[PDB]
Parts: structure tokens; C-alpha cells; sequence
């Protein structure tokens, strides 16, 4: 009946395991927008760009 | 040999390779792992 | 103080980055670089 | 050739698709004899000789390259009004003496690209090569030399074109259809190991790597 | 006789625009299925991603 | 422990706890076998 | 140095021939630094 591995208990998982799916979904979400983001960058220009990360 | 070679003589070059039997690949990659689990699951969205 | 070291962050949200130097009195850097996590060339933008 | 200044145009095509000079073509595309689109700029009729030579055949036995003829034909009458010449029809339709039919170009795996040099030579007036003498030149010749083939029959190279060929996904099957040997052979780059003989490691930490200085392994082991 | 040639000119263009739109339709359909597919592979510790 | 249980709970190792698994269940105590299809 | 000491001792660059004529070499061997 110990924490996690006992009868009825459920393992919690490490932080990098609980956030694994949300981690890969964020990278997938970004690549899908990569083409449209490069077009805006190659169109607006390297100098007039202002949408920088934070 | 004496350099420079005459401009009209064939290039002198060495093979620089060793002969080995070619490796023919086998298409036998299983779909289920040793633990009886699928090695990959495919999902498709719907619009 | 005339030069600063900036960090160009991958817009693929992989966490990879490049570091380059550029004067303070210059516009932020933005380049198309190779990301070894996704193994493709993506857009990199300055951190701040 | 020691020197070569072409004096006629030669454009070769494979299955209707014109190939650029010096292009790497798939083994499946080059399995059939090409079609030459020639053009001479001097008057009169003459007899041409076409030779396709592979210049980069690897000979691992002697660690050098050898030459190999993939097509040979002589006594091809040509005039400045003629345009197209299909090498398939050099015996039946077009007048000529084929000394060697078309051999599909191929390249074993690991070797660099092979150059298939297409030469068009001009025979002197009233100099018709004998059909047998042409086929005997290839009887016991494994390293074809255009230099020797030219002076023997007194030819003059006038036209030229080129295309390359390397190992591709179709190279294996192409050798099977035509029964070409060597497909079960791969070439790996020769390695030249260091010529320096082994020595004894030098340094404070390198001398003390043995169990003798076990009390000092806190300074000699797991060094970044 | 010039109207016929112009109709042939318009027909060849309108025909291409039709076959060009049909090809663009299939491409957008194949890009939609590729970008929507999701292959979850067994990486380590019995995890899929 | 989590690791020790997962080790003897999978049939790849012929673990003596593998009989506790279902034919479609995973040995991991946290991860699960995802489902394939259009949904 | 001089009235004001000025330590001036550079590391030797060792330029020139590293291989002489008819000497055997393999790929990557330096033959001449200049
Ligand atoms: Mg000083």
C-alpha cells in the first residue's frame, strides 16, 4: 500500500513525462505554421520585422 | 614520375577502393515489439 | 558595452538557439538557420 | 584524346528526352541505345564512326581505372542534310557495320560516377572499314583505347557528347536482364592509417594511470 | 475565321485553368492528410510520441 | 519501485509479474498504448 | 630589454618545409607552412 505502487495507488510520473505530450504538441503546432511564418518574414523583410519572441 | 606532367598525357590516378560483398537489405522489420506492444501507432485527423 | 551577445531562438519551439554578437545600435538579428532537433532549416529570432 | 576541338554538333537523347551534356542519367533510362541528332557544317557525304567509351571502370585488382566500349559502329554515311541517327537501326535501316551493340551503362556501388564519352569520328574519303577487322579489334581487348583505335583505322574525332551514370535503385535489376556481372560487389574508400608508431603517453596524469598510484586516482581518473 | 482561332485560344486556356484547379484541389487534399497524420512511435520506457 | 515492477511486469523479460497484464495492456505503470484511427 | 624591461619572447611558429622531395606522404600530411 505504499505511495504510487501500492494497491489502488497510481504512479504520478516525472515532470518530463507528464508534459511529454503537451511538449510534442507545441513543436508540431509550430512547424505547421513554419511555412506561413517564413513567407511573412521573407515578405516584410529582415529589417522591418518586429514580432520577436520574449 | 617527373612533374609537371605534359599537358597532352592522360591523367595518372589511382582507384583507392577495396572490393567487398554488397549488403542486400531484408524487409522484415516487425510491427510489434518484444513486449507485445505496437512499434508505432498511426493517427489521422478528420475535417 | 559597445557589443552585446544575443541569442537567436528557434521558432520551431524546440529550444535550440544560436548566439552571435552585434552592436547595440543595430536592429535585432533574424536569420534562417538549421535546427538539429527537427533536422530542418527554420526561422530563428532574437530572444528579447 | 591529347587534344580535341569539335567541329560538328551532337545531341543525344534517351527515349525522346534530350539529355544535357554531362548529366547523370538513371540506369533504367540508359538501358536502350540513344538517338543522336548530328549536324555537320562542311559539304559532301562522308562515313562516320561512333564509339561510346566508359572511362571510369574500376579495376580493383591493379588499383586503377580501365576503359570499356559500350557501342561501336562504322561506315555510317552522313551528309549535312541528315539530322537524326538511331543507334538501334545501324545494321538494318541505316547502312553501317556494328562492331559492338549497345551495352547498358552501369556503375557498381561505392565507385564514383562513370563518364560515358560518345565520340563521332570521320573516315577519310573512300576508306570503308571492314566489318570483320572492326569486330576483331574488340575480340581480345579489355582496356579500349580511343587513341590506338584512332591511329589504326586513321580516323578523326569530330563530334562529341557526354553523360554520366552512377549506382541507382535500378542498377541491380538492369544487370540481371542483360546478365552483367559485378552487381554483388561494393567499393569502400581505402583507409590510410597513421604512419606514426605507438608511443608511451606523457604527462603527470598519464604516468599514474596504473594500480601503483591507486591512492592518487582521485587526480588521474574521470578527467573531463 | 479569327473568332474560331480566338475560341481555340480561350478554350485551351480555360481548359488548362480547369485542369490546373483540379490539380490544386488534389494537392491541397494530400497536404491536408500529410500534415494531419500522427505517427506515435515506441521510444523508451514504454512511452509513445 | 516503479522501475523494478515494470521490469518483471513485461513479457519481453519473461517477468514473473507479466501474467498480471492484459494482452493489450502496457508494462509501464504510467504510460499507455495509444489508439490508432480517425477520431 | 632596455632601461625599461620589455619581455619579448614569442612562441616559435616553425614555418617552412615539413616534407622534402621524394618523401612519402599520405592524405592530410602537411608539406609546407608559409
Ligand atoms: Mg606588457
Amino acid at each position: 500500500r505504499v505511495k504510487g505502487t501500492g494497491v489502488g495507488e497510481k504512479v504520478k510520473g516525472h515532470k518530463h513525462e507528464r508534459t511529454l505530450v503537451a511538449k510534442m504538441e507545441k513543436r508540431r503546432e509550430a512547424m505547421l505554421a513554419m511555412p506561413d511564418l517564413i513567407r511573412e518574414w521573407k515578405k516584410v523583410g529582415k529589417r522591418n520585422w518586429t514580432k520577436f519572441p520574449k | 614520375d617527373k612533374l609537371p606532367y605534359p599537358k597532352d598525357a592522360p591523367r595518372k590516378r589511382k582507384l583507392g577502393l577495396v572490393a567487398v560483398p554488397r549488403k542486400v537489405e531484408e524487409v522484415e522489420k516487425p510491427t510489434m515489439s518484444a513486449s507485445g506492444l505496437p512499434l508505432f501507432v498511426t493517427r489521422h485527423e478528420t475535417i | 558595452s559597445r557589443i552585446i551577445n544575443v541569442r537567436l531562438i528557434s521558432m520551431a519551439m524546440t529550444g535550440y538557439f544560436y548566439t552571435f554578437t552585434r552592436p547595440r545600435t543595430s536592429l535585432p538579428m533574424s536569420m534562417l538557420k538549421y535546427d538539429p532537433i527537427v533536422r530542418r532549416k527554420v526561422l530563428f529570432l532574437e530572444q528579447k | 584524346l591529347p587534344a580535341f576541338d569539335p567541329t560538328m554538333d551532337v545531341k543525344l537523347s534517351f527515349r525522346g528526352y534530350q539529355v544535357s551534356p554531362g548529366a547523370i542519367l538513371d540506369s533504367r533510362v540508359t538501358e536502350v541505345a540513344p538517338t543522336l541528332r548530328m549536324q555537320v557544317f562542311d559539304k559532301g557525304e562522308r562515313l562516320l564512326t561512333v564509339v561510346v567509351i566508359d572511362s571510369d571502370v574500376p579495376d580493383v585488382t591493379h588499383d586503377n581505372f580501365k576503359r570499356r566500349c559500350h557501342f561501336l559502329a562504322a561506315n555510317i554515311p552522313w551528309d549535312p542534310s541528315k539530322t537524326v541517327l538511331s543507334l538501334r537501326s545501324v545494321g538494318d535501316r541505316v547502312e553501317g557495320d556494328v562492331g559492338k551493340p549497345w551495352l547498358p551503362p552501369f556503375a557498381q556501388k561505392g565507385s564514383p560516377y562513370h563518364r560515358l564519352n560518345v565520340f563521332v569520328l570521320e573516315q577519310k574519303p573512300g576508306a570503308k572499314i571492314d566489318g570483320e577487322a572492326l569486330k576483331k579489334h574488340l575480340e581480345n581487348r579489355e582496356n579500349f583505347s580511343l587513341k590506338g583505335f584512332r591511329e589504326k583505322f586513321d580516323l578523326e574525332p569530330v563530334g562529341f557528347n557526354l553523360f554520366r551514370s552512377e549506382w541507382d535503385e535500378g542498377t541491380a535489376e538492369v544487370m540481371e536482364r542483360h546478365g552483367i556481372p559485378g552487381a554483388e560487389v561494393e567499393f569502400k574508400r581505402q583507409k590510410f592509417a597513421s604512419l606514426k608508431p605507438p608511443r608511451k603517453a606523457r604527462g603527470w596524469e598519464a604516468k599514474r594511470q596504473k594500480p601503483k598510484y591507486k591512492s592518487l586516482w582521485k587526480y588521474v581518473k574521470r578527467i573531463a | 475565321v479569327i473568332a474560331e482561332l480566338i475560341k481555340e485560344k480561350l478554350a485551351a486556356r480555360a481548359e488548362y485553368n480547369a485542369r490546373q484547379s483540379a490539380l490544386r484541389k488534389l494537392q491541397q487534399q494530400k497536404m491536408l492528410a500529410r500534415r494531419g497524420t500522427r505517427v506515435l512511435r515506441l521510444m523508451n520506457n514504454y512511452s509513445y510520441r | 519501485s516503479r522501475w523494478d515492477i515494470e521490469y518483471y511486469r513485461d513479457p519481453a523479460h519473461r517477468g514473473y509479474l507479466s501474467h498480471q497484464l492484459a494482452p493489450g495492456e502496457s508494462p509501464s505503470l504510467y504510460f499507455k498504448v495509444p489508439t490508432g484511427g480517425e477520431k | 630589454g632596455a632601461y625599461r624591461l620589455k619581455p619579448k619572447r614569442t612562441i616559435p611558429k616553425k614555418l617552412g618545409a615539413k616534407k622534402t622531395g621524394d618523401q612519402y606522404v599520405i592524405p592530410g600530411n602537411i608539406i609546407y607552412k608559409q
